[PDB]
Order: structure tokens, then C-alpha cells, then sequence
């Protein structure tokens, strides 16, 4: 339940992304940090400040998960087997935290993507974050 | 809910900026396309068959305003969302039997809406005083349930 | 997940259950009346009062198809395509009552399973029902 | 809670054959083995790796008595469980920061055990009855997330 229709959708949004995806990534984290603190809760050993080179460093490896799943979209299960592992068991996230993290990332996709944030759009990556998240919390059920 | 003040000054300097007309019926279209299970309530209004046709029926943007206006009184009244929202949470709850989830929803996509226009203006910091009020309403629509 | 050991029990508890199946479904469904109201709002052509013909024969139809999902607990996708086609597009049914009516039926099961209600069958059972939902909503997808 | 005097009785009634000591650890045991994200709280119990490394856990059992306490403790005061759980809406959203939908688990799964105890005793009406029980205290402890 990642139509054609959908996959492109993704990609071309993800596309028009590009090298931004790093300070993307970043953008929505502090914005989840920022409207939910709870989830600080998991970055103790962060600095968890307006620049901190740790959360720069961390919305780029985010980011470049998510642009990996995107490129195997079709074997998320896959290729994000390691990452479902440290998130389930390692970390045990909160898997109602997932849905905060992908609620922050269409905002910062919508605040900097404008002209391709449609509807039919924003269905779709929602969709897809949806998956990406399932996938990151298979490990639970 | 709280705010700052500084908080709560800057909801209200961007609402200001808000088109009411529009607004509301971008919000209210996008969650009945992102998901569509809502549109189970809205069945009388048309053609939902399509995103642009959501995106264009006029049931729909009309709707949105009535929605926009409550998201309003609610901005002038933060702290008594309860009572402010109080009449409306019996046609939702009692009559309507519309799930709380659903609330969350429709505030979360009001926020992807206001991200859309503001773009840069829309900082983090907005959005989580934005989150709260959103919030705050939510659980005030959802008080005939508690 | 359904690993193995998952497809197991609930085979195994399945099969316990048998020729039981129909009067639990329809257990499950008056629970989920009585203690989630909200429910009722999906069937207004039934009667939904305790005697309730109409909800026992519902309950038989859907005993039934949690049966050939455990059949084919492996394939329920293309074994509930039918179902989800109507439960998403044809009904909207909200994806949360999925979980109400899963509760319910947890809640049937071990009611009747004293001896084989244990916490890891329970979270098969759990990961089953769960597992049905998301086909059950997929098209929401 | 509201509940009707024969949901009163109902509940009440339950509740007098429940072998404390054993239902406590049923519960919060069967929690940390069915929605494991939990256990997260609880790295201090040692070994949860299995239902049976969770079930024979002591500190374990010795938790979960504490907690049908507190239910006996709010069930007891109905008409004011805010009262009842202060100090516990505190830590759990404030000190622990656990999410409410948990709370809502925990419910659940009392739910499950009890049916699990009593069986055919437990019926629908009765389970109707505590599920009110269980949402209201479940509310009661988010209260200090607003
Ligand atoms: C879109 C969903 C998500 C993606 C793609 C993702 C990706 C990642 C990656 C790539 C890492 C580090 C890998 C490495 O160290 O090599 C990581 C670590 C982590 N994730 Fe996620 N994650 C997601 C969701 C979440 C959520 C919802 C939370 C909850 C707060 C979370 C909490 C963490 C934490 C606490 C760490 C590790 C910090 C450390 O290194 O100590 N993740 N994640
Ligand atoms: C999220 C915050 C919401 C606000 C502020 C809001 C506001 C309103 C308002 C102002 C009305 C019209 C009452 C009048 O005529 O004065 C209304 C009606 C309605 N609402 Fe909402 N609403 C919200 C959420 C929802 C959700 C999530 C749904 C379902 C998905 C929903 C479904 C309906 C329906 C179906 C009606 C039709 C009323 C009628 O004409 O009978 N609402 N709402
Ligand atoms: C495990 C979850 C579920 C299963 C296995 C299931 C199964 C079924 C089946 C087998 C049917 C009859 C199909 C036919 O006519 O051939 C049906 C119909 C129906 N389902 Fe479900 N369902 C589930 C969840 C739900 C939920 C959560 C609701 C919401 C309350 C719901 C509401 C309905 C309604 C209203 C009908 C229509 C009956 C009629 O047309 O008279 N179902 N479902
Ligand atoms: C749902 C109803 C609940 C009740 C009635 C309850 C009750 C309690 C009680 C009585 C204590 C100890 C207080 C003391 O003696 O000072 C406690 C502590 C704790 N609770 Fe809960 N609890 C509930 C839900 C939860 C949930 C869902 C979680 C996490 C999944 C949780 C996690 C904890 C933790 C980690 C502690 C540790 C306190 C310590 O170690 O002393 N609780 N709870």
C-alpha cells in the first residue's frame, strides 16, 4: 500500500528535497522537540539546543535513512532491519513517538516545499512515513 | 491552555495573517482526502470522489469557514476552551459520535495548512505554541466523552 | 509479527475454540456494543438488544472469517481483500474500533480459556488480531 | 465514574473475590509481555526477556500489587478519582513522563485478566461496567498532562 501513483509522489517530493534533506531532518526534530518535549526523553546524553551540532549531526542521518527507504521503497522491511532493531528493542520507542516525529517532518516538508505540497502529496508521504514506521516498529508487533 | 505571553502574542500575529475564507476549507478538505474514513461524516456534502474534487467542493470550503470561526472564539478564550467549546462537544460527542482521535487529526493538519503558507514564519517555536492551542481544543471537543 | 512460534499458539487456541466460534464472535460484538457505544453507531439496521438474532448472525460471519485468516495466516492479504475492500471503502469504518473490537475479543477469548489464556499466548492472539486490523484498513493506505 | 448502582454493585461485587496478591502481577506482568515498549520503564526488575523471565519476576509481582492497590483505592472513591490519583498523575506524567495511551493499556489488560479469572462470571454488562471503571481512572492519572 504504496501505489505507483504513491512511490512517485514520494520520490519526486523526497527529489525536489535534495541536499536539504540534512538541515530537514534536522528542522524536524527540534520542532518535535519543541512541541513535544516528552520525547527528549530519549536524547539525554543530546544537547538538545537551538544549534546543537548533535541534533545537525543527527537530522542528517535521519534524513539519509529516509532517503535510503525511499530508493527501497518497496523493501523498507529491509532495508531498515538494523534500525528497527536498535528502535524496538535497544531504544523501545514509544511507538506513539513515531507519530510525532513523521506529524514534524510534513510540516517542515510542507514549510519548505510549498509549490509541491498538494493534497494528493501530502497524502502520500504521510503514507509513506506511515510505513517506514511500521516497518521501524514491526519489532514490537 | 498556557502560553507565554511571547507565546501567545505570536499565535495571534499569525492568525492574523490568516485568510479566513480559504483556510479553513484547505484544512478541512485535506483531512477528509489524507484520511478518508472522516468522510463517513460528510457524505451528504457531494462529490468526495477526488482530491481536487474535495479540494473543490463548495460544501466543503463552506464548512471550513464555520470551522476557522470556532478555531477563533477558541484563539480569544484560551483559557476557557472548555466552556467555549462546550456545545460543540455535545453534537460531536453525543450526536455525532465523531472518535476524539479525530480531533487530534484535524488540528494536526490545521497546522500543516498554516506551515504551508507561512513557510520560514511558520519557526518551530510557532508550531509549538501552535500545538498546544490545538490541543487545548481537542481535549475541550472531547470533554463530553470524559 | 507472527513468527512461528506466533502462528503457533493461535492455531493452536484457534482450533481450542472450533465449533465455538460463532457464539464468541457474536460475545465479542455484543461486548463491544455494551462497553463501546460509539460502536453502535455502524449497525442501525440491526437490533442491537441482548437476544439479537441479527448480531448472532453477524457473529457467526465474523468468527468465520477470523477462521480462514488463521488458515491463512500467512496470506491474509490476498485472504481478507474482500473484507478490507468493504470495511475501508465501502463502510469508513474508523480504524479505531479496530482495537475496540480486538479488545473484545481478547477478552472473549480469555473468558473462555482459563486453562489456555497464558501472557504469551495472549500476545500471539494480541499480534494476530493485529495484524488483521492492518489488512482490514490497508486500503486506508 | 458515573455508574448506574447496579454497575455499582456489579463492580463492587467483582472485586471482593479478587485475590490481590495474584491479579497485581497477572496484570502488570502480562503488560511488559504484551506492549514491551513498557519495560523500558522498568530496566531496574531485571530479566523481563520472557513471558516466564516476566511472570516468575518477583519485583515484578511485588509492583503489581502496588498498582491494584491504587485501584481499590480509586475504585473505592468513584465520585472523586482526581483525589485519589494526585500523587500519581504526578509522577507518571511528570517524574516518568509516560505516555497516557499506556495508562490506557494497563486498563485493558486488568480488563483481560479479570475475564481471564472469572470467565463466564465476567460478563459483557460487567466488563461494560469497569471498562468505565477503568477509563476513568486511567484519565484521572493524565489530568497533570492537562
Ligand atoms: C522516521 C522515523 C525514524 C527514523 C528514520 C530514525 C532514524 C534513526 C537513525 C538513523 C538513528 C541512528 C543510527 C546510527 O547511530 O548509526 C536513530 C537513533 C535514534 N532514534 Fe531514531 N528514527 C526514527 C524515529 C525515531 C523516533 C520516533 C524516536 C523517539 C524519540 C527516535 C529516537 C531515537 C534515538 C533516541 C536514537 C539514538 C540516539 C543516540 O545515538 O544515542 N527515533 N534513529
Ligand atoms: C477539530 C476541531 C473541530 C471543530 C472546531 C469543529 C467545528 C464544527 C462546527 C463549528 C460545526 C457546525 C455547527 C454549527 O452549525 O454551528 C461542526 C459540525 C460538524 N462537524 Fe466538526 N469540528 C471539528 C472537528 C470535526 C471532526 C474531526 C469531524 C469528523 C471527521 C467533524 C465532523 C463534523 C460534522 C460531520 C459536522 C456536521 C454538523 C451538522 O451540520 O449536523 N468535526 N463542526
Ligand atoms: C476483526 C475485525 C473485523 C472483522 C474480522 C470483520 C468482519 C466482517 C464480516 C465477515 C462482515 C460480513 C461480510 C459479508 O457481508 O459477506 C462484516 C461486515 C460489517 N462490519 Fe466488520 N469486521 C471487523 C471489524 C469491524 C469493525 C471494527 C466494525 C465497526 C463497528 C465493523 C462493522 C461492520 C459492519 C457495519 C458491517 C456490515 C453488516 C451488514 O451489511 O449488515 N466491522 N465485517
Ligand atoms: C494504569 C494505572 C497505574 C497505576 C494505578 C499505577 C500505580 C503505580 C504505583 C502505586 C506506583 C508506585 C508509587 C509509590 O509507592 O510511591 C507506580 C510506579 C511506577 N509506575 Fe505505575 N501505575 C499505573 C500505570 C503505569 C504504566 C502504564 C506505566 C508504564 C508503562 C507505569 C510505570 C511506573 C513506573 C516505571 C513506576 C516506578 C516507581 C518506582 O519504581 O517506585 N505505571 N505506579
Amino acid at each position: 500500500v504504496l501505489s505507483p501513483a504513491d512511490k512517485t509522489n514520494v520520490k519526486a517530493a523526497w527529489g525536489k528535497v535534495g541536499a536539504h534533506a540534512g538541515e530537514y531532518g534536522a528542522e524536524a526534530l527540534e520542532r518535535m522537540f519543541l512541541s513535544f518535549p516528552t520525547t527528549k526523553t530519549y536524547f539525554p546524553h543530546f544537547d538538545l539546543s537551538h544549534g546543537s551540532a548533535q541534533v545537525k549531526g543527527h537530522g542528517k542521518k535521519v534524513a539519509d535513512a529516509l532517503t535510503n527507504a525511499v530508493a527501497h521503497v518497496d523493501d523498507m522491511p529491509n532495508a531498515l532491519s538494523a534500525l528497527s532493531d536498535l528502535h524496538a528493542h535497544k531504544l523501545r520507542v514509544d511507538p506513539v513517538n513515531f507519530k510525532l516525529l513523521s506529524h514534524c517532518l510534513l510540516v517542515t516538508l510542507a514549510a519548505h516545499l510549498p509549490a509541491e505540497f498538494t493534497p494528493a502529496v501530502h497524502a502520500s508521504l504521510d503514507k509513506f512515513l506511515a510505513s517506514v514506521s511500521t516497518v521501524l516498529t514491526s519489532k514490537y508487533r | 491552555v498556557h502560553l507565554t505571553p511571547e507565546e501567545k502574542s505570536a499565535v495571534t500575529a499569525l492568525w492574523g495573517k490568516v485568510n479566513v475564507d480559504e483556510v479553513g476549507g484547505e484544512a478541512l478538505g485535506r483531512l477528509l482526502v489524507v484520511y478518508p474514513w472522516t468522510q463517513r461524516f460528510f457524505e451528504s456534502f457531494g462529490d468526495l470522489s477526488t482530491p481536487d474534487a474535495v479540494m473543490g467542493n463548495p460544501k466543503v470550503k463552506a464548512h471550513g469557514k464555520k470551522v476557522l470561526g470556532a478555531f477563533s472564539d477558541g484563539l480569544a478564550h484560551l483559557d476557557n476552551l472548555k466552556g467555549t467549546f462546550a456545545t460543540l462537544s455535545e453534537l460531536h460527542c453525543d450526536k455525532l459520535h465523531v472518535d476524539p482521535e479525530n480531533f487530534r487529526l484535524l488540528g494536526n493538519v490545521l497546522v500543516c495548512v498554516l506551515a504551508h503558507h507561512f513557510g520560514k514564519e511558520f519557526t518551530p517555536p510557532v508550531q509549538a505554541a501552535y500545538q498546544k492551542v490545538v490541543a487545548g481544543v481537542a481535549n475541550a471537543l472531547a470533554h463530553k466523552y470524559h
